[PDB]
């Protein structure tokens, strides 16, 4: 138990924090184009992406007698109240997959 | 790495032990110290460069 | 040869490991470092004949830092030429040959150091035997020799101060360029 | 200003520590 | 032997690459170098960032008061600061003949 | 049931189990050519070789700091050779150290063993590298 | 051959070379048994 | 087959097709909403699996409802894989 | 003498057992008698069935012996244990209760070693023993 | 090994070889004290340098001392 998951903390710390490192080093030598980035090279959270979607058009769909979201924060409208911003969907790039790797790890 | 298959072809001459107890206390201290020093002679460089 | 014989015994008291693997002050050195001169007088000549006439293309023009990466740089914001790119390409090809030679030899041929237990070769001595032909005597003449002249030729060049080409060109009488 | 011979000098004058650095270093 | 060249390689470094020369006509405003990069991990942005004091290739600036100190003492040339390089090295081969020698 | 002492010894530091001890991964490792029988150092190492050069140019070719450039798969390739280089030496090293005058049965756990085997994975090595560039600079 | 080449040749062999050599050398003397 | 050191194991594939069938059936059942059409799971996977096919390099997008078919299925497929493999095991006395 | 045919305890196996060292290098046996079937803790972790009679068990260290040792006389009541070293070769040492009496109870026979006939206080200075193979506690 | 001695203000209560896991110390005869005992350390090859017996030993100063000294498989507490 205690090898594999030593194992699993040793990968999941190169390919998260690694990344930055990268990424700081590709930035400071003048190669933004080397970067993984959403400009660049992206690692786009695919699943996350596709969950969303699915929590957007469950309402009417597989949530039949539903209105509306449970979250905005999934898709649809910007709710706002006086002029400010009360919650609205959170896009989920490059900076959103790595930061997601650094937490499990 | 012993009951790995393939890996365990290999074997270490040496038996791998975590550092001495004084062994530590050299190598962390020589970490702050390094970092110490290589934090401070940039900001010093670079804060008197980017000013003047 | 009490001077010569003495100075290898001194050498291999200093460094024994080195010694016993035929590496350093040995006749396995001397044969296989004969090898690469003399070949190396060739590469030259054939470099001296090949830009007199005009085999590399586009020699003088310079690499682009786009297609080949940052390695085309050199010191003082200067670009290798083709002709420098394509005689390093030349050797790659030969020391890839020379990396398996040393790691996976021919069962026949030459190997590179000395086996575990080996003694090395009898020291030739001022003049070795002469012997005509594919001989080891003929091969080490010729390796002596060989790497005599690369000596020379680079110590011409440095202390007159004319290209290694152009010493190598003149001494054959102007032959290659 | 400086010429490839002296650059050449200095690095062929550079063997002379280097060769004696080895004998020092062996010697301890 | 190691002191004297590190200072060797320090007079040698600023010879050959450095802008002593230039630098003595105006100290109050032209940067000193220290040597030439290479580096080929630089992309090209980098590259024109450290290419920015006066010369045409890519350099530190040194902080270390070499060119003047040197300059105070009163060397002119790269030729004189060269053959303090030279003479430095010769030392630092003494230095150490004479550690050898005293274990004989 | 499933699980049970390794080698039918309990006080052995491992267990049988499934991914250990089942015939599928009997099957597997036997017949990889590390393990696989009356195969000589050489072919041991020739094969393996093979088998990682081939798969070591992807990463260089697709990922490397010349990936966009008309010469990437050459890069790519240059980029293997050199990494090829790197584990022979690792391979020498470890041979080097590892082994001496005992000339145990196994045969690879040998001095002359494993220089046979370590020829054969530079070789091999080269050749399956240089067998993936000829794929990839056709198709 | 000129002074501005030598950077390229030098730094790959003091960085890439160099180090591995002196590396391979300190692992062969340390595991030796004598 | 050996699922371990000396341990014989079954491996009946008729639990796969017992499973299959389990699964497929009532899953062809129809719905009412609006992502299965007037059509049951099974068929709204096997028209999406078809579709795509006809567009045969191109893969499905991110919004192409095979996804969710294709999970949804699987889900069952496997809840039924899973009960049907230890039931077997029940009657063949693994315990 | 050991006795390597004696039965061991019941014991489904675990990963915290013997490694190649043990193999190659020294390994130790336990061996003892117990009046009846009991679970005990492994050294080792994990619970393991007492055989009724005669026990033989190897480990990788002395230490993990002498631990069920202790064990088997604190929880079992069993002083009858025997501790010896095994080569590779076959050679077999018997170490503890060295002379059959365990060590904490005088015994007559035994010699003192590494005793010295002063006080702590009054060892010699590290300067004294300076270029010499000496130590100041000898 | 590391090295383990005893020294001549032992009043042989027994509990540094009672303390000791690797069992390098046993009791012998004595005149010296009341307790007509004296600590011995004839098995140092075993010992750790756990300093358990130190902990044990209620004379001031110690009665046993551990000087650690050359690593060996034993005395590291290898079991690969
Ligand atoms: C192997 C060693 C070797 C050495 C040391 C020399 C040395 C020399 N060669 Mg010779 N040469 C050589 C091999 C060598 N060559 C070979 C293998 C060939 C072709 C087979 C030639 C063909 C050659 C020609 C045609 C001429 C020279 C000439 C010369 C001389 C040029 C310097 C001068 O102008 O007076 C110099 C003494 C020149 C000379 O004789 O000086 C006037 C000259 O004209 N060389
Ligand atoms: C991690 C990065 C990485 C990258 C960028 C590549 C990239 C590549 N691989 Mg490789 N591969 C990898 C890791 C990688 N691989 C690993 C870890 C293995 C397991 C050993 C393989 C095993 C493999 C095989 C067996 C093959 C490829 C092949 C390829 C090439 C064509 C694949 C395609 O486009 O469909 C492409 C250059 C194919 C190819 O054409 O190589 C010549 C091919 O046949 N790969
Ligand atoms: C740790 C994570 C991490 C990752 C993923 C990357 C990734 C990359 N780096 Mg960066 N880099 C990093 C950290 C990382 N870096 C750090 C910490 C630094 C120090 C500052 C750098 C400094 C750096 C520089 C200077 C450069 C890169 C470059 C690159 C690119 C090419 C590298 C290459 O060719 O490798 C070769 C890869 C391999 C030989 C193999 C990879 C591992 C394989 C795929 C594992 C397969 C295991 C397999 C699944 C097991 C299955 C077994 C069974 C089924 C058989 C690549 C995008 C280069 C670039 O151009 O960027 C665009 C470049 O020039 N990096
Ligand atoms: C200190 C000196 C040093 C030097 C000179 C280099 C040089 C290079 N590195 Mg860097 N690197 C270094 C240290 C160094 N590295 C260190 C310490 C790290 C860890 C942080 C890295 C991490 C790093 C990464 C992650 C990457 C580089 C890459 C590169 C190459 C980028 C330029 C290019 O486009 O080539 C393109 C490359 C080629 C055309 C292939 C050249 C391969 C050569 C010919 C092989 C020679 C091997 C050698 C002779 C074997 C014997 C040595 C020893 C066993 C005795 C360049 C060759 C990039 C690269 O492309 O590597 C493959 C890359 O992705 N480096
Ligand atoms: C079995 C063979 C096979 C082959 C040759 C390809 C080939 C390709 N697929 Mg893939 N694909 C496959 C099975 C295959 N696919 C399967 C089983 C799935 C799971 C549903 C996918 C899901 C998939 C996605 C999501 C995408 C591809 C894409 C691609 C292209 C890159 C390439 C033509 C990419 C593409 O270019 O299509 C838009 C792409 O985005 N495929
Ligand atoms: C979804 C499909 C499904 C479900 C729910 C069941 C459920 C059951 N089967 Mg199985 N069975 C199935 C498919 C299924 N079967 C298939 C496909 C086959 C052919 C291979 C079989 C062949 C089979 C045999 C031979 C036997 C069973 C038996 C059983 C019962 C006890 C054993 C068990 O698996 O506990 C499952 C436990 C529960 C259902 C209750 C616990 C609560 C659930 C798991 C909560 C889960 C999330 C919250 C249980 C009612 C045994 C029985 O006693 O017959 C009545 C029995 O002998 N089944
Ligand atoms: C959360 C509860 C849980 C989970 C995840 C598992 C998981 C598993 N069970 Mg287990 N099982 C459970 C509870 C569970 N079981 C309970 C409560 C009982 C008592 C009825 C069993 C009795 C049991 C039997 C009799 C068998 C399994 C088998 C299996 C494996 C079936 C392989 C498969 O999934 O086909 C896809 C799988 C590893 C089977 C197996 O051995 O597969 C390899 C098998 O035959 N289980
Ligand atoms: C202890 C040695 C360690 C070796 C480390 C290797 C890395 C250093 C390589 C530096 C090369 C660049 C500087 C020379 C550059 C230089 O001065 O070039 C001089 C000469 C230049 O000739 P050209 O015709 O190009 O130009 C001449 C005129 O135009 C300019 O004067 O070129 C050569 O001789 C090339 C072959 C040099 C071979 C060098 C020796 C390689 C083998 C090692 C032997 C050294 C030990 C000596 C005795 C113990
Ligand atoms: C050309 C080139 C290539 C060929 C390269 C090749 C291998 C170059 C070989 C050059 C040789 C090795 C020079 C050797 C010159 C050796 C000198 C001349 C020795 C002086 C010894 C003294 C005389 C000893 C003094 C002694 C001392 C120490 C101690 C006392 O005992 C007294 C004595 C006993 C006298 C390629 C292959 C790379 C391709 C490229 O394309 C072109
Ligand atoms: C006055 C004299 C001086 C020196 C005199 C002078 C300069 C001596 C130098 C001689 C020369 C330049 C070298 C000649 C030797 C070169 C030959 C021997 C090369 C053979 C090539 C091979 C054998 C064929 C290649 C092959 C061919 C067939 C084709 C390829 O495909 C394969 C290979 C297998 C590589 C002093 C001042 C130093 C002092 C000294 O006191 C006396
Ligand atoms: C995904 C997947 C998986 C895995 C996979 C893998 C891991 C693979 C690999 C693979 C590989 C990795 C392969 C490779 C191959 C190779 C080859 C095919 C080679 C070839 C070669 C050649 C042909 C030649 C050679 C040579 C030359 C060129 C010359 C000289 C030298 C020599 C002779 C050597 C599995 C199954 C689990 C499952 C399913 C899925
Ligand atoms: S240090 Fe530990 S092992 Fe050594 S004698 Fe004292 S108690 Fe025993």
């Amino acid at each position: 138990i205690i090898s594999h998951l030593n194992w699993v903390c040793i990968f999941l710390g190169f390919h998260s924090f690694g990344l930055y490192i990268h990424n700081d080093t590709m930035r400071a030598l003048g190669r933004p184009q080397d970067m993984f980035s959403d400009v660049a090279i992206q690692l786009q959270p695919i699943f996350a992406q596709w969950i969303q979607n699915c929590h957007s058009i469950a309402p009417g769909n597989t949530a039949p007698n539903v209105l509306a979201t449970t979250s905005y924060v999934f898709g649809g409208d910007i709710i706002s109240v006086g002029n400010k911003i009360a919650i609205m969907p959170m896009s989920l790039g490059t900076a959103d997959f790595m930061v997601h790797h650094i937490h499990a790890f | 790495h012993e009951r790995t298959p393939l890996a365990n072809l290999i074997k270490w001459k040496d038996k791998p032990v975590a550092l001495s107890i004084v062994q530590a206390r050299l190598v962390g201290l020589a970490h702050f110290a390094v970092g110490y020093i290589l934090t401070y002679a940039p900001f010093v460089i670079a804060s008197t460069v980017g000013k003047f | 040869l009490g001077i010569f014989r003495q100075a290898m015994k001194d050498f291999a008291s200093e460094y024994p490991d080195f010694v016993s693997r035929g590496l350093g002050v040995t006749s396995k050195a001397e044969r296989w470092n004969g090898r690469h001169a003399m070949f190396g007088l060739l590469a030259i000549v054939l470099t001296g004949y090949a830009k007199g006439h005009g085999w590399i293309p586009n020699a003088d023009q310079v690499l682009d830092m786009q297609q080949w990466g940052t390695l085309v740089m050199e010191g003082f914001n200067q670009k290798i030429t083709n002709e420098r790119a394509i005689v390093l390409v030349a050797h790659i090809h030969v020391l890839l040959v020379s990396i398996a030679a040393a790691i996976a030899p021919f069962s026949f041929q030459d190997r590179l150091l000395l086996r575990p237990g080996e003694k090395d070769e009898e020291p030739a001595g001022l003049l070795p035997p002469f012997k005509l032909g594919l001989t080891k005597e003929a091969e080490l003449w010729n390796g002596r020799l060989a790497m005599l002249g690369v000596t020379f030729i680079v110590a011409t060049s440095i202390i007159t101060g004319q290209s290694i080409l152009d010493v190598v060109n003149k001494g054959l009488g102007n032959i290659l360029y | 200003m400086i010429n490839d011979s002296q650059i050449f000098i200095a690095l062929i004058l550079s063997l002379v520590p280097a060769v004696l650095a080895l004998k020092l270093a062996r010697e301890l | 032997a190691i002191i004297f060249l590190w200072t060797s390689g320090n007079l040698f470094h600023v010879a050959w690459q450095g802008n002593f020369e230039k630098w003595i006509l105006n100290p109050t405003k032209i940067k000193p170098i220290a040597h030439a990069i290479w580096d080929p991990h630089f992309g090209q942005a980098a590259l024109k960032a450290f290419s920015q004091t006066g010369v045409d290739y890519p350099t530190n600036i040194s902080y270390s008061g070499l060119y003047h100190w040197w300059y105070t003492i009163g060397i002119r040339t790269n030729n004189d600061l060269y053959l303090g390089a030279l003479f430095l090295l010769v030392i630092s081969g003494l230095f150490l003949f004479a550690g050898w020698l005293h274990l004989q | 049931d499933f699980i049970k002492p390794y080698n039918d010894d309990p006080f052995v530091g491992n267990l049988a189990t499934p991914i250990n001890t089942s015939s599928l991964t009997k099957n597997l490792l036997g017949n990889l050519p590390i393990y696989r029988r009356r195969l000589s150092p050489l072919l041991r190492g020739l094969e393996i070789g093979m088998a990682h050069g081939y798969f070591f140019i992807g990463p260089f070719y697709k990922l490397g700091p010349l990936r966009n450039s008309e010469i990437a798969l050459l890069s790519g390739f240059l980029s293997c050779v050199g990494l090829i280089i790197f584990l022979t030496v690792g391979l020498l090293l470890y041979g080097n150290t590892s082994f001496d005058k005992d000339e145990s049965k196994d045969q690879l756990q040998t001095s002359e063993g494993w220089n046979q085997f370590t020829a054969g994975f530079l070789v091999g090595a080269i050749g399956g590298a240089g067998f993936a560039y000829l794929i990839l600079v056709n198709l | 051959m000129t002074a501005s080449y030598l950077p390229s040749i030098l730094v790959p062999i003091i960085g890439l070379v160099f180090p591995f050599i002196s590396m391979a050398l300190f692992f062969i003397y340390v595991e030796q048994e004598e | 087959f050996q699922i371990s050191e000396d341990t014989p194991f079954d491996a009946n594939p008729l639990v796969i097709i017992v499973a299959l069938l389990g699964w497929t059936l009532p899953a062809s059942i129809p719905s009412n909403i609006p992502i299965l059409h007037g059509t049951g799971l099974t068929q709204a996977f096997f028209t999406s699996i078809q579709s795509n096919l006809a567009e045969w390099p191109k893969g499905p997008a991110l919004d192409d409802p095979f996804w969710l078919y294709m999970v949804l299925w699987h889900v069952g497929l496997f809840i039924v894989l899973f009960f049907g493999t230890i039931g077997y095991g029940i009657s063949k006395n693994r315990v | 003498t050991l006795n390597l045919k004696m039965p061991s305890p019941s014991f489904g196996g675990s990963t915290g057992g013997w490694l190649r060292s043990a193999e190659n290098e020294e390994k130790y046996a336990i061996t003892w008698i117990s009046k009846n079937e009991e679970v005990f803790e492994m050294p080792t972790a994990g619970a393991a069935l007492m055989r009724s009679g005669e026990n033989l068990l190897y480990f990788a260290r002395k230490e993990q012996c002498l631990s069920l040792g202790t064990q088997l006389k604190t929880q079992f009541k069993i002083d009858n244990y025997k501790i010896y070293r095994v080569f590779p070769n076959g050679e077999i040492q018997y170490l503890h209760p060295k002379d059959g009496v365990f060590p904490e109870k005088v015994n007559e026979g035994r010699k003192a070693i590494n005793t010295l006939t002063r006080s702590i206080g009054k060892n010699p200075d590290p300067v004294v023993v300076k270029f010499i193979n000496k130590q100041t506690f000898e | 090994a590391h090295n383990v001695k005893i020294y001549d203000t032992c009043i042989g209560c027994t509990q540094c070889v009672r303390a000791c896991p690797c069992d390098v110390l046993e009791m012998v005869p004595w005149d010296g004290c009341k307790a007509l005992q004296i600590a011995s350390a004839p098995r140092t090859e075993d010992c750790v340098g756990c300093k358990r017996c130190e902990t044990a030993c209620p004379t001031d100063f110690l009665s046993i001392r551990v000087y650690l000294g050359a690593e060996t498989s034993r005395s590291m507490g290898l079991a690969y």
